[PDB]
C-alpha cells in the first residue's frame, strides 16, 4: 500500500475513509493478497475444492501448508506456535480431523524456542506431529523459516464447501474472544485448548449436517473470512459488528473487522440451523453468534448496528492487483559444489512431539517419509522436502530436484503419489523478480514430468536482513496412497546402493520404476541428500540395530537411494553392496 | 563473600491477554464460585548473588533477566529483596 | 454379551479414540461417559489420556475439581476397578486416590519413545497375564511424568532406565485396597503390531481375568 | 464492592529437586557467567477479589490455594498485598 494506493482511488472514485484504508492495507498486502504470485499459480496444474485429493472414493485427505516466518523472527515460541494455529483451522474448515502436522524448519541453531512452540502446541490438540525438516545453516541466520504442514482425513459424503453457495444463508462466527490482536499490535499467544474445543465443536456441527461452508480465521480476521466466502460465490454479505463475541467492549468498529484474534472460525449455514449451531459452541465452552447475511447483490456491507462503517464491492477485495510475470526458460544442469549444511540429529527434535497420538501412525518419523492409516480402509504417506543449498547455486535446477526428491521419498516406503503442496520462500521480489520465475516455473514443469498436480499453495516474501535476500527456499509436501500392511519395517539385512553417483533427468524415471519394482517385493528403500545421516543410526538403533557400510561419495545432485533387501535386487539400474545391518 | 537474597515476580505484559490465567480466571469464579476479578499467572524466581554492595548485587540479577529468565518481548517483571 | 467399560472424556482429552478402539478390539463393549454422568452400570472406569484442560495450571488439576470425582470416588469405594493412563494418572493423584504426585521431567521436555519396562508386580487385576518380571516395550508421551515417592506405595510397573528421574524409576503405582491403577506410559498403543506392539494388549486381558 | 489486590508466590519445598531450575543455574553461569548461587523456580499468582473487609478477603486467597491453586504436596506458598 505504497504505490497501489493510486490505484485504489480510481476504482472507487474519491477518497478512501479510515475503514477502508485500514481494510485494503491488510487485504491488498503480500500476505493475503498475492500481487507477485497470482498470474504464475494459475500457470500450475492443480486438481471443485482446493485442498482435498480423494483417496479410497470412501476417503479424502486434506492438507495445506502456511508460513510463519514474519511472527517467528520476533518471538520464536508464540510465533510457531501461532503457525500451527492457523494452519489446523485451514484444515478443519473442509471438514476433516486433523491427524498429522508437519514442521519444515530453517534457523542457524536448534533454536529451543520454535521447537517449544510446535511441541506444547501439537501435543496440546492431539495431532501427532510425524514429521519434519531441520536445515540448519548460518545463512539462514537473521531470517528464519517455519513452515507448519496440517493433513486431515475426511469421508467424501460428509465434506464441506468454502464458499457460500445460496443467498438467504447466515454466516456464525464462534471460537475464542475477539479483542486488541491487530512489538506491540502483532503479538499474540494461542490458547491450544480453545483450539481442541474447536475442533470437537465443528466436527460435531458437520456430523450434524449444519455445515454448507465454512473459512478459517488466520490473517485479516472477520475482514478476509466473511469476504472470501461470499467472494467464491459471486454473491454478497451484510455484516453486523455488534453481535461479533467481544473480549473489551470498547472497541471501535474498525478494531472487531480487522482483528487478527485466533481461536476462531466462519460456518455458513441457514437461519433455522443456527439455534442448534450456537447450543453446540456454548456446550464446549466456546462463544458465537451470527454475524452476516448472505444477499444476492454482488456488494459487501459492514455496519455497527445501525449506523455504516464501510460499503465497497466485493470483487474489488479478494482480487489484488495482479502484476505481470517474467517467464523463464530453462538452462542447462549445473556443476553444483556441496554446501555444508549442519548433519543434526531429528530425533532430539521429534521426541519433544507426540508422534504416535491417535494410534494411526504407522511408520515414526526418522527414516524420511511417514506412514498413517485410517483405523479401517487404507492408508496414506506425508514427505516434506526442500533443497535448499542446490537452489543457491541455481533457482531453477535446485528447486526442481526438490519437487523429484520428493517424489523419490514417496515411492521409498511404498505410495504411489498423489499431490504437491508448494511454500515460496523467496527474497525481495523487486530487486530479482527474475528468480522468483526460475522457481515458480521449476515447480510447473517438474508437475507435468512427474504428471504430480499442485493441491494448494502458499508464498511468504520479502524475507530480508541488511537487505540481503534469502537462499530460494521451496518446501514441497507429497502426499501418496499406500497399504498399511504393505510397508517397509527395519529387519536384519544386507545393504545395497542402487542408482548412480551423478544427475541426469534424462533417465531419472529410470530410478522411480526401479524403487516401485522393489517395494511391492519387500524391501527397506532410504532416500536422502547425503544417503544416511546421523538421523539414521540413531532411529536404526531404537530399533536395535546397527548399521556398517562404505557410503559411496556420491556428487550433491544425484539419483541414488540405499535398499536394504535379503538377497541382491533385481532392476536395470547400478547395484553395489556396500555393508550390512546386523543384530 | 557476601550473601543477597532475591525473589524476581514475572508477568505477561498488560496488553497481552493469558489465557492460562485467563481460563483459571474463569474457574475460580463460576465452578469454585469465588468472587475472584482479573488473574494473572507468571513465573517467581528466587536467587541468592554474591557480589560486592548492594548497588553491584541488584545490576547482577537484571542482566541475569534481560538475557535469559525474562523475554523482553511478552514479559514483564518487577524484583524485590529477601 | 460383553463386558462393559467407559472413557471419561474431560474437556481437553486426547486419548479417548485410542482407549475405545483398545477397549473394542480386547472383548469390551467400551461407552464414552461426559460430565454430569453416572458411572454406576460400568465395571472399567478407563481415564484417558491426552491434555485435560490444556494442562493450564498442573495437569488435570482443573480435571480433579470437576463433576464426575464424586462419582469416580463413590465408584472407587465401591471397588470397580479404575486405571488411570498417562495424564488420568495425574488426575488420580490430584483427586487423592492415588499416592504422590507428578512433576516435570529432569530432562526438561516432553518425551516421546518406546520405553522398556519391567512387571516388579502380577497378582493385580491389571497385570496378572505377565510374568514376574517380564520385559515388555509400551510407548510415553510425558512432559510431566517424574514421580515422587511420598508414602511406601505400590510398584507396579518400572522403567529399565532412567527417563524422567521418577523415584525407584516408577512408571504405574496402585491403590491401598488395589482397584486404582496409575500409569504412565500409554498401553492402548501397544495392542497392534502397525502401530509398534502388542506387549500391552495383556494389559487388558488382564482385567477380563479378574472378572472371571 | 472493594478490591484487595493479592499476589501468590509458590515454590517447591526446600528439599525437593528441581532439575528444571538446576538447568538454569547451570546456563547463566557457565554460558552467561554471572556468580549467582542458589536458585529454585516456581508459579506467581496474581488475583484481585471482592469482599465485605480484608480480614474476609484474604479468607477467599487462602480457600483458592488449598483446594486448586497450590498442590500441598510438594508446593508451599506465601501471600503478599500490592
Ligand atoms: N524438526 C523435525 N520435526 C519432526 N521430524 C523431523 C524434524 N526434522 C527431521 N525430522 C524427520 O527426520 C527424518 C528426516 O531426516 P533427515 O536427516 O532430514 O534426512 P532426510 O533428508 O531424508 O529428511 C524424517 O522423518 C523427518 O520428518
Ligand atoms: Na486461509
Amino acid at each position: 500500500k505504497l504505490r497501489y494506493l493510486n490505484i485504489l482511488k480510481e476504482k472507487l472514485g474519491r477518497e478512501p475513509t479510515f475503514v477502508e484504508l485500514q481494510a485494503f492495507s491488510v487485504m491488498w498486502s503480500e500476505h493475503c493478497g498475492y500481487s507477485h504470485t497470482k498470474k504464475y499459480i494459475r500457470r500450475l496444474p492443480k486438481t471443485g475444492n482446493a485442498g482435498v485429493v480423494n483417496l479410497d472414493d470412501y476417503y479424502s485427505v486434506a492438507f495445506k501448508i502456511e508460513s510463519h516466518n514474519h511472527p517467528s523472527a520476533i518471538e520464536p515460541y508464540n510465533g510457531a506456535a501461532t503457525g500451527v494455529g492457523g494452519i489446523i483451522r485451514d484444515v478443519l474448515a473442509m471438514g476433516a480431523r486433523p491427524t498429522a502436522i508437519f514442521d519444515s524448519l530453517h534457523m542457524s541453531r536448534i533454536i529451543d524456542g520454535i521447537i517449544e512452540g510446535i511441541a506444547d502446541y501439537g501435543n496440546s490438540i492431539g495431532v501427532p506431529t510425524v514429521g519434519g525438516e531441520l536445515r540448519i545453516s548460518s545463512l539462514y541466520a537473521h531470517n528464519p523459516l517455519v513452515n507448519v504442514l496440517a493433513a486431515g482425513v475426511v469421508r467424501n459424503d460428509m465434506l464441506v464447501d468454502s464458499k457460500a453457495s445460496r443467498p438467504g444463508q447466515v454466516i456464525v462466527i464462534f471460537g475464542g474472544a475477539t479483542g486488541r490482536d491487530g512489538t506491540k499490535l502483532s503479538i499474540q499467544v494461542g490458547d491450544p485448548f480453545a483450539e481442541k474445543m474447536l475442533i470437537e465443536a465443528f466436527l460435531e456441527m458437520v456430523e450434524e449436517g449444519l455445515v454448507e461452508g465454512a473459512q478459517d480465521l488466520g490473517a485479516g480476521g472477520v475482514l478476509s473470512a466473511t469476504s472470501e466466502l461470499v467472494a467464491k460465490g459471486n454473491l454478497g454479505a451484510i455484516v453486523h459488528l455488534d453481535r461479533v463475541p467481544l473480549r473489551e467492549p470498547d472497541m471501535e468498529p474498525w478494531e472487531i473487522l480487522i482483528s487478527e484474534s485466533q481461536e476462531r472460525m466462519a460456518v455458513v449455514t441457514s437461519p433455522q440451523k443456527a439455534s442448534r449451531i450456537l447450543e453446540i459452541a456454548r456446550k464446549h465452552l466456546l462463544f458465537g453468534d451470527v454475524v452476516a447475511e448472505v444477499i444476492e447483490e454482488p456488494v459487501y456491507r459492514v455496519m455497527y448496528r445501525n449506523d455504516l462503517v464501510m460499503e465497497v464491492p466485493v470483487q474489488l477485495l479478494a482480487n489484488a492487483p495482479e502484476e505481470d510475470i517474467v517467464e523463464y526458460t530453462p538452462g542447462k544442469i549445473p556443476e553444483f559444489k556441496r554446501v555444508e549444511f549442519e548433519e543434526v540429529n531429528a530425533r532430539e527434535v521429534f521426541e519433544q512431539y507426540d508422534h504416535m497420538v491417535g494410534t494411526d501412525t504407522v511408520v515414526p518419523p526418522g527414516f524420511g517419509a511417514a506412514v498413517m492409516r485410517i483405523k479401517r480402509d487404507g492408508g496414506y504417506s506425508l514427505v516434506t522436502h526442500s533443497r535448499a543449498d542446490l537452489a543457491l547455486q541455481d533457482t531453477y535446477w535446485g528447486t526442481l530436484i526438490a519437487v523429484l526428491e520428493s517424489v523419490r521419498k514417496t515411492l521409498s516406503v511404498g505410495a504411489e503419489p498423489l499431490a504437491i503442496t508448494n511454500c515460496v520462500n523467496y527474497g525481495d521480489p523487486d530487486v530479482d523478480p527474475v528468480g522468483l520465475s526460475a522457481m515458480m516455473t521449476a515447480l510447473k514443469n517438474a508437475c507435468e514430468f512427474s504428471g504430480v498436480p499442485v493441491a494448494s499453495g502458499n508464498a511468504s516474501l520479502y524475507n530480508t536482513y541488511q537487505g540481503k535476500p534469502i537462499p530460494p527456499t521451496l518446501v514441497v509436501g507429497m502426499l501418496g496412497k499406500v497399504n498399511p500392511q504393505k510397508v517397509a519395517k527395519p529387519k536384519p539385512s544386507k545393504v545395497f546402493a542402487v542408482g548412480w553417483n551423478d544427475f541426469e533427468l534424462e533417465r531419472e524415471k529410470e530410478l522411480w520404476r526401479a524403487i516401485r519394482k522393489l517395494s511391492e517385493e519387500g524391501a527397506f528403500i532410504l532416500s536422502s541428500s547425503q544417503l544416511l545421516t546421523r538421523t539414521h543410526v540413531e532411529t536404526f538403533r531404537e530399533y536395535g540395530l546397527k548399521i556398517e557400510v562404505k557410503l559411496p561419495e556420491v556428487r550433491p545432485a544425484h539419483q541414488m537411494v540405499l535398499v536394504f533387501s535379503e538377497r541382491t535386487p533385481v532392476v536395470d539400474v547400478p547395484v553395489k553392496e556396500i555393508g550390512t545391518l546386523s543384530r | 563473600m557476601p550473601l543477597f537474597k532475591f525473589a524476581i515476580d514475572v508477568q505477561y505484559r498488560s496488553n497481552v491477554r493469558d489465557p492460562r490465567g485467563e481460563t483459571i480466571e474463569r474457574v475460580l469464579r463460576e465452578e469454585k464460585g469465588l468472587p475472584v476479578k482479573k488473574l494473572r499467572l507468571g513465573k517467581s524466581i528466587h536467587l541468592e548473588v554474591e557480589a560486592e554492595n548492594k548497588e553491584k548485587a541488584y545490576e547482577i540479577v537484571k542482566k541475569a533477566c534481560e538475557e535469559l529468565l525474562v523475554n523482553p518481548v511478552v514479559e514483564e517483571y518487577e524484583v524485590r529483596e529477601l | 454379551m460383553k463386558p462393559r467399560a467407559c472413557v471419561v472424556v474431560y474437556p481437553g482429552s486426547n486419548c479417548d479414540r485410542d482407549a475405545y478402539h483398545a477397549l473394542e478390539i480386547n472383548g469390551f463393549e467400551p461407552s464414552y461417559v461426559g460430565l454430569d454422568d453416572k458411572l454406576d452400570d460400568y465395571e472399567l472406569i478407563i481415564l484417558p489420556g491426552g491434555f485435560s484442560y490444556g494442562d493450564y495450571l498442573r495437569p488435570g488439576a482443573v480435571a480433579a475439581r470437576e463433576k464426575i470425582a464424586f462419582e469416580i470416588a463413590k465408584a472407587a469405594e465401591r471397588g470397580k476397578l479404575i486405571m488411570g493412563i498417562c495424564n488420568g494418572f495425574q488426575i488420580l493423584i490430584e483427586m487423592g486416590l492415588l499416592k504422590g504426585a507428578l512433576l516435570q521431567n529432569s530432562s526438561g521436555k516432553f518425551i516421546c519413545k518406546w520405553v522398556d519396562l519391567i512387571v516388579e508386580n502380577n497378582d493385580t487385576p491389571f497385570t496378572n497375564a505377565f510374568e514376574k518380571g517380564e520385559k515388555i516395550r509400551i510407548p510415553i508421551a510425558h512432559g510431566f511424568g517424574r514421580y515422587v515417592k511420598i508414602d511406601d506405595v505400590n510398584v507396579v510397573l518400572r522403567y529399565v532406565k532412567d527417563v524422567n528421574g521418577s523415584d525407584e524409576r516408577i512408571a504405574g503405582v496402585l491403590n491401598e485396597s488395589g482397584n486404582v491403577f496409575g500409569l504412565m506410559p500409554h498401553p492402548e498403543r501397544a495392542v497392534e503390531e502397525l502401530i509398534g506392539g502388542e506387549d500391552g494388549k495383556k494389559v487388558f486381558q488382564s482385567i477380563l481375568n479378574y472378572l472371571k
